[PDB]
């Protein structure tokens, strides 16, 4: 009911800024004051309810195609929401099979890249134990791209053929 | 629910001939007899049937058929609305 | 409205009564069919008849004998054009200022 | 294998339950959450060695992202879009219902959701171990009622990946496990010989083309046999079929899609579609015992036939053709059908077929 | 004869009329209307240019009443899909029909296949199954200077 | 929304699709229609040839090949000649 | 209306529904107003011996 | 009606006719208006005294369609009654 | 990687509905119809059993009153009148071929009387039209022609003899008419409902005296609790406790002489502080 | 050329030279139809040929659907035996072939108004009426319908040799116009 927009809202601000500390986000969450967004009168079952389907989105949010700064902010937005909700069973993220072998890369990069700050916020969010590991993705019954041309064609590309030419 | 079916038509041709046997001057006891007689009389396969269409295609044929009465096995069924396929 | 209603008896017998009239602006059709708004400079100067469409409400019910009566009505049945008087109140200049007329290269 | 789509948000291809299992314990070995043990100045030394060694970080740097990382009630201000709408919506409410008390059908749901998870077994002998792929089944209640076309209501049980078939269908709550057979219309008070339960217990799961036949209890005898005949000869679709016993066969042995229904029938006739809402791992908050797991979390609270002559008790007695009753079927409490025949002695009055009603609303 | 003859002088007048908007104007069916013409012009020994998408843009979408700019889109993505051959053996008024519905669907003026179809001569379901060939390649067949009211990639779902 | 296009036009399919249902009239044997054309000569002394075909339900030229035999017109100049179905 | 009435009686007579759009013959109102504006005799072209004349003039 | 005086109900009356008449008790046009209402009573019941859905599959051998009426001849042919299935060899189905 | 992403979205394109599973879940191709019955379900349907379909019990909606008031009339029409049709057609055909002046002037006579026995009929009121109640019409019929299937013939029988009937008094209850009930109650016992309806002096059924005679009987329910009552109460309400929200008509429907509404103020009331 | 037509039908006569009564073939042939109100023929379906006959009062039977002039003149004596049998004096006179559908596939879509733009005189291609050309070839007279998918169906022959010689006519004019 609108939580996407203000879960892009944030992503937007994050990305904006350009930046990989967590001191941002928790800045841009301080000021859109997400301690607010569960906040309100539900009894348990539109809160827990919500809260599945804020999680999820932040996590479909977190996966590819989706920038690598939009990655970090959808992570740092998983963490503050699961962190921050007032069910008492702290509902999980759904993660699947296929994501969790890319998200294995991309932590290992965080580490890599020297991006300390989304890679503890990971290591943490695995040591809480956030994580109900499904088979596929949410459950089963009955946007900012990742251009192809960049890939093949980039700026160390077109240096290595003007250098071979 | 054969029998039921059976029921009806009797009734229904007994009150259809009653007039009938009255105006020719068949008393009623001989029809009632008649009935009798009928009913003890109740106690290869055949279906016997009004075909609403019977369609081919090249050796597939599909049958429409309306309102019958078959004779699978001796014992004999009702039938209000029969589809069938059948290959040449 | 004063026309009495036709009764064709050759059994089924149909009737036929002309309700409603309607009248549209004068347009003209091009050779490809597109209709368009005939102007009356436009009909000077090609020579056009500056006529309205007529189109007329018939009520169409048939008597087949067998107590059942089937009622179809075919709204808008176009029955021919009738010229239009200039500046009359079904001439496309009707309600024009005369701002608006000297766009239509109308005096 | 993996649990690669069919189409896109309805079904995935078939896949074996138990090499998914391994797959997720394998590359959750030492590194996973499959501890399931409770959350509970000395610790934070290890904490940020651990996320040094992790990370390839120095320990001051560990500090600071321990620090810096940290963690960061019904009136609302400041609005944003969806606080804007739930104010609205709660306002809305105030001007609305007097009455705030949560409804008696949402609590309904929610209380069947949380009955028993975060309990703990008593026993600790018999707690799941890690990795025990808890599968959500949700089994479609029958059609027992017109709505129920309509909206195919369902049940949710919390099936074990070891938990044995033979036990998801030993504890799926039905009415046609119910329903003492026999006419009553000159024995008013009658000893229930036999539940259905008892007399049909051959029941079996379809499954991916095979079946899987209740061959335990030799009372049982073999329902798929009968579709095989005919899928034999004179083939109307479904081309091959196979049949397996279904005792020694347990969860996470099979081969199957999810989101694609699978069949259960019991009593013969009843069938049950078995859609698989989903396969995820192990994990706490949750109860972790074995005894009562199978679980059935969410049921449909259905309507309760109520008798036809008083409104004020349940129907026990189903009769037809009766002398009395304005509709055919036509429901009674025990009291009134007491009283509407057998009179002064217990012996018929009039005519009528009475059959006991077991009234599922009640029952399962 | 006289409502193939018809056919025929419209045909060679370059202001062709579908068999059907002839037979709705004659007592004719129109599979007699289709009999004679194929033997009026062996009789003749003359023929008629075959028909286009855009020998039918002009009446249809004028008596659909759409504006200007969405006749010539219309008549562009119709023009374009043939020339893409991304309808293959469909009939020249299927396309143009399902052309202007795309047209219709991407401007202010919005008409649905039944209005469309009404108008065409063309039943809803062959629409469909023409606009479903051309929807893939929607911005391609448009034109360039065309101002969406509906962006192209929100066309309507078929 | 007039002259809307139509591939045919309903009061014309159902007028063919009633000719097809009801069929061509079938060509009986001699005997039968001569049984039947004097049945109906027995109704009316005077019969006209299109309201003659009606009752025979028999084609055009096969009644009057079987009329002309046995039959004979009679010039009538108030209306027109008709056909006598007796004999002489 | 003649000549709907008539087209009608045709198709009735043959024992098949008509169409009441093919009945309407559209040049009889168009042509018969367009010719006595057109040319000044009042009445039918037909029948011009008693047409007025002169009531339409070239303005 | 000249169909449904064949199967057992329809023999039965012919039989109970026969029997009666050589009794000399009715004439046999009693008889014979009796069997034409026969027909027209079972045409009527026939068709809106029972619903049950049936649904047959087999392999035709023999078919013939003379003064419309269809004769077919269905070998191995399976009738799926409402509930049931019943297997029959060879039937013969009469259609007018 | 990119063309099979675009086969995945042309399947998606090419992509059963739950519908098609339900009780026949083994759906023919060539037909519609399922498998063929199980031996389990011959033996259940034997010995006696109400599968789910034949207890579906729908509310009688107003309209459906009148269509089997015109049904059961149009019906008793038609019966009445195939006799007399016949014998006027036979009389016909009789006179057709009886070239007997004086016989013709009989049969004349008789289908004179078999017209006036017609006319007699098409004028007969509504009341003779009725019935008794009790008579017979093809009920199968009635089901098939003016109701669409959607009542089997047994349910529209008993309806009309049973409710239906308008020789049923259907008006409100006097207060001489609720005295008699519960007088005639008492003399025969709380038991006897076929005589009191009898003796009621009107021609309500049993079941609607009995109906009226339990919506006014105060030893319906017990009205007065006592401490075994409390025992079962508390038992059963802790062996179907989710939590909150305990279902009060299940509990009845293990309990006697209580329902809901006395449940629910006990519980909370005398059972649990507040 | 390469492609060569498969035969799919082809409609042949015979004369028995004896005229028959189709009530009684028809009411004692085994796969004998005969509704005359609709058409007045006997329909004689036989499965091994898989051939259709219409037998006519006259005594000159049609054969139709075998895919063989071999075929088709045995189907049709296969017919005159079953006459015979009936009772008739069936005879075989002047068994001659009246039709060959042939057709066949040239493998790539074509485009049509380049064919018809090209051989106007020939071709009668409208795709409102029967979305196929229909290209009446006139050295061999036999009418071939070419469709966007490449199917060509030719139509009208007296012998095989016709529909191979109009096949390899019509093939490079086709070749000219691969989409
Ligand atoms: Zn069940
Ligand atoms: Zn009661």
């Amino acid at each position: 009911p609108g939580l996407q927009t203000d879960c892009e809202a944030l992503l937007s601000r994050f990305q904006e800024t350009d930046s990989v500390r967590f001191e941002d986000f928790t800045e841009l969450w301080r000021n859109m004051k997400f301690g607010t967004i569960f906040c309100g009168r539900m009894r348990n079952l539109e809160k827990n309810m919500f809260t599945k389907e804020a999680l999820a989105l932040a996590w479909r949010y977190f996966l590819p195609p989706y920038t690598f700064q939009i990655r970090v902010g959808a992570l740092y937005l998983l963490y503050g929401l699961y962190n921050t909700q007032l069910c008492q069973p702290k509902q999980k993220i759904r993660v699947a099979l296929k994501d969790w072998d890319e998200v294995l890369k991309f932590q290992q990069d965080l580490v890599n890249a020297q991006h300390f700050d989304a890679a503890y916020i990971f290591r943490k969010l695995r040591l809480d134990r956030a994580f109900h590991f499904t088979a596929m993705p949410k459950l089963l019954s009955y946007k900012d791209p990742s251009d192809r041309v960049m890939k093949l064609i980039t700026s160390d590309v077109l240096e290595e053929m003007l250098n071979v030419h | 629910t054969v029998p039921k079916l059976y029921r009806s038509v009797i009734e229904d041709v007994i009150n259809d001939v009653r007039d009938i046997f009255l105006d020719d001057g068949v008393d009623e006891q001989v029809l009632m007899e008649l009935k009798t007689l009928w009913e003890n009389k109740l106690m290869e396969n055949v279906v016997v049937c009004q075909y609403d269409k019977i369609h081919r295609s090249k050796n597939k044929w599909k049958f429409h058929l309306k309102d019958g009465i078959m004779n699978l096995n001796g014992r004999d069924y009702i039938f209000s609305k029969a589809i069938g396929d059948a290959e040449w | 409205e004063d026309a009495p209603p036709i009764d064709l008896q050759a059994p089924p017998r149909y009737l036929l009564k002309f309700e409603q009239i309607y009248l549209s602006k004068p347009t003209h059709w091009e050779r490809d069919g597109a209709p368009s708004p005939m102007m009356p400079n436009e009909a000077r100067l090609r020579n056009l008849t500056y006529s309205a469409p007529l189109y007329v409400d018939i009520t169409k019910t048939v008597i087949k004998e067998g107590e059942e009566q089937l009622q179809t009505q075919h709204q808008k049945t176009f029955i021919g054009k009738i010229p239009i008087m200039l500046r009359s109140t079904y001439c496309l200049l009707n309600g024009l200022t005369d701002r608006d007329l000297c766009e239509l290269n109308e005096c | 294998n993996f649990p690669e789509y069919e189409l896109p948000e309805l079904n995935t291809r078939a896949f074996h339950v138990g090499a998914f299992g391994e797959l997720w314990r394998g590359r959750l070995r030492g590194a996973g959450d499959l501890s399931l043990r409770e959350p509970p100045a000395a610790d934070s030394d290890r904490e940020d060695a651990a996320v040094a060694r992790d990370l390839d970080c120095s320990l001051e740097a560990a500090a600071e992202l321990r620090a810096v990382c940290g963690l960061d009630v019904i009136p609302e201000n400041t609005d944003l879009v969806t606080l804007g709408v739930r104010k609205r919506f709660l306002e809305h409410r105030e001007e609305t219902i007097t009455i705030d008390r949560a409804c008696r059908q949402e609590t309904f749901v929610y209380e069947m959701e949380s009955h028993a998870i975060g309990k703990k077994p008593e026993n600790s002998a018999d707690m799941i171990e890690e990795g025990e792929l808890i599968l959500s089944v949700n089994i479609l209640y029958p059609v027992i009622f017109h709505k129920h076309k309509e909206h195919k209501p369902y049940q949710t049980m919390l099936v074990l990946g070891s938990q044995k078939l033979t036990q998801l269908r030993d504890s799926i709550r039905c009415v046609s496990d119910l329903q003492i057979g026999g006419e009553f219309s000159n024995t008013p008070d009658q000893a229930p010989e036999h539940i259905s339960k008892d007399l049909y217990k051959s029941a079996f799961f379809y499954f991916e083309g095979t079946f899987y036949n209740d061959k335990r209890y030799p009372e049982c005898r073999d329902l798929s046999r009968t579709i095989i005949e005919w899928s034999e000869s004179h083939d109307r679709g479904y081309g091959k079929f196979q049949t397996a016993r279904m005792e020694d066969f347990t969860f996470n042995d099979l081969c199957i899609k999810l989101g694609f229904p699978y069949l259960y029938c019991h009593q013969g006739d009843c069938e049950h579609v078995i859609v698989i809402t989903d396969i995820r791992l192990v994990h706490h908050d949750d109860c972790l015992d074995r005894t009562l797991y199978p679980l059935l979390i969410k049921k449909h609270w259905l309507w309760t036939r109520k008798c036809f002559v008083c409104k004020m008790y349940t129907a026990r007695w189903v009769t037809n053709n009766d002398s009395f009753a304005p509709e055919d079927p036509c429901f009674f409490c025990d009291v009134c059908f007491r009283m509407l025949h057998y009179d002064s002695e217990g012996n018929k009055l009039g005519e009528f077929l009475a059959y006991p009603y077991v009234d599922p609303g009640t029952f399962n | 004869i006289a409502s193939a003859c018809l056919y025929i002088a419209c045909r060679q007048e370059g202001v062709p009329r579908t068999f059907k908007e002839i037979c709705a104007v004659s007592r004719i069916s129109k599979k007699e209307i289709g009999r004679c013409f194929k033997l009026i012009l062996k009789a003749l020994e003359t023929s008629v240019d075959l028909i286009t998408t855009g020998d039918f843009m002009s009446r249809f979408c004028s008596n659909l009443c759409l504006p200007k700019q969405v006749q010539m889109a219309a008549t562009h993505i119709a023009r374009k899909a043939v020339e893409l051959d991304l309808v293959p053996g469909r009939s020249p008024i299927s396309v143009a029909a399902a052309a202007i519905y795309m047209a219709s669907q991407a401007s202010a003026e919005k008409r649905t296949q039944k209005e469309i179809g009404d108008i065409a001569g063309v039943a809803d379901v062959t629409i469909r199954q023409s606009y479903r060939l051309i929807y893939p390649r929607a911005p391609d067949l448009f034109p360039t200077d065309f101002k969406f009211d509906t962006p192209v990639d929100k066309l309507p779902q078929l | 929304t007039n002259y809307k296009p139509v591939a045919n036009h309903q009061y014309n399919i159902e007028y063919e699709r009633k000719k097809k249902e009801d069929g061509k009239r079938a060509r009986a044997d001699k005997q039968h229609v001569l049984d039947m054309l004097f049945s109906a000569f027995e109704k009316h002394q005077y019969y006209n040839l299109k309201d003659l075909v009606d009752i025979t339900k028999q084609p055009v030229v096969y009644l009057k090949e079987i009329l002309k035999e046995i039959g004979v017109q009679n010039v009538k100049g108030i209306h027109k000649n008709t056909w006598e179905l007796k004999p002489e | 209306l003649k000549e709907v009435r008539i087209y009608a009686q045709k198709f009735i007579d043959r024992g098949k529904d008509f169409n009441l759009e093919l009945a309407i013959k559209t040049r009889i109102i168009s042509d018969g107003l367009k010719y006595s504006l057109a040319t000044g005799n009042w009445g039918d072209q037909k029948k011009a011996h008693q047409a007025r004349a002169g009531v339409s003039q070239v303005l | 009606y000249q169909l449904y005086r064949n199967t057992t109900l329809g023999n039965s009356l012919q039989e109970s006719l026969d029997e009666l008449i050589q009794s000399q008790q009715i004439t046999p046009q009693l008889a014979l208006q009796v069997l034409l209402q026969f027909d027209k009573a079972i045409n009527a019941a026939l068709a809106q005294r029972v619903r049950n859905r049936v649904n047959f599959r087999g392999s035709l051998n023999t078919y013939r369609f003379c003064d419309n009426v269809w004769t077919f001849v269905l070998n191995d042919v399976e009738f799926r009654e409402v509930t049931e299935l019943i297997k029959v060899d060879k039937v013969k189905i009469v259609a007018c | 990687q990119n063309r099979e992403q675009q086969e995945e979205l042309m399947r998606d394109l090419a992509g059963t509905y739950m519908g098609h599973f339900m009780k026949p879940y083994f759906k023919d191709k060539v037909t519609g119809v399922g498998p063929p019955a199980n031996e389990d379900t011959r033996e259940k349907a034997a010995q006696g059993i109400k599968a789910f379909e034949e207890l579906l019990v729908t509310k009688w909606k107003n309209w459906e009153k009148a269509l089997l008031r015109k049904s059961v009339v149009s019906d008793r029409l038609q019966r009445l009148l195939q006799p007399k049709l016949l014998k006027l057609e036979y009389l016909h055909q009789k006179q057709s071929k009886v070239s007997s002046e004086l016989e013709r002037q009989a049969l004349e006579k008789q289908g004179r009387e078999a017209e006036k026995e017609i006319q007699d009929i098409n004028q007969l009121p509504e009341e003779a039209l009725l019935g008794n109640r009790l008579d017979s019409h093809d009920w199968e019929k009635i089901s098939n022609i003016n109701f669409e299937g959607s009542r089997s013939a047994e349910e529209i029988r008993k309806f009309w003899q049973n409710s239906e009937h308008p020789s049923i008094n259907k008006q409100e209850w006097s207060r001489e008419e609720e005295e008699r009930l519960q007088a005639i109650a008492a003399a025969h016992g709380h038991l006897e409902w076929q005589k009191i309806a009898e003796e009621l002096g009107t021609s309500r059924s049993a079941f609607q005296c009995l109906q009226k005679f339990q919506q006014h009987n105060k030893a319906l329910k017990r009205k007065e609790w006592t401490e075994e009552e409390d025992r079962m109460l508390t038992q059963l309400v802790q062996e179907m406790r989710v939590g909150s929200h305990i279902p009060y008509r299940r509990i009845v429907y293990y309990m006697e002489g209580r329902d809901s509404m006395q449940l629910i103020y006990r519980w909370t009331k005398s059972l649990d502080p507040g | 050329s390469g492609i060569v037509p498969q035969l799919q039908n082809i409609v042949s006569t015979v004369n028995l030279g004896c005229k028959l009564d189709l009530k009684t073939i028809a009411l004692r042939a085994r796969n004998a139809e005969y509704n005359p109100k609709r058409f007045a023929a006997v329909i004689m379906r036989i499965r091994e040929p898989r051939t259709t006959a219409l037998i006519f009062s006259s005594g000159k039977m049609v054969c139709t659907g075998a895919k063989s002039e071999e075929q088709s003149r045995l189907a049709a004596r296969k017919y005159a035996r079953v006459v015979q049998k009936l009772g008739f004096p069936a005879k075989f006179l002047d068994f001659k072939i009246q039709n060959m559908v042939g057709s066949c596939d040239v493998k790539f879509p074509i485009r049509l108004e380049g064919l018809v733009l090209t051989h106007q005189q020939f071709s009668s291609y409208e795709p409102e009426l029967f979305p196929g050309l229909i290209y009446r070839m006139i050295k061999p007279r036999i009418v071939l319908l070419i469709f966007v998918s490449g199917k060509v169906v030719l139509t009208g022959a007296k012998v095989r040799a016709e529909i191979y010689e109009a096949f390899e006519n019509i093939y490079p004019i086709l070749k000219g116009f691969r989409k």
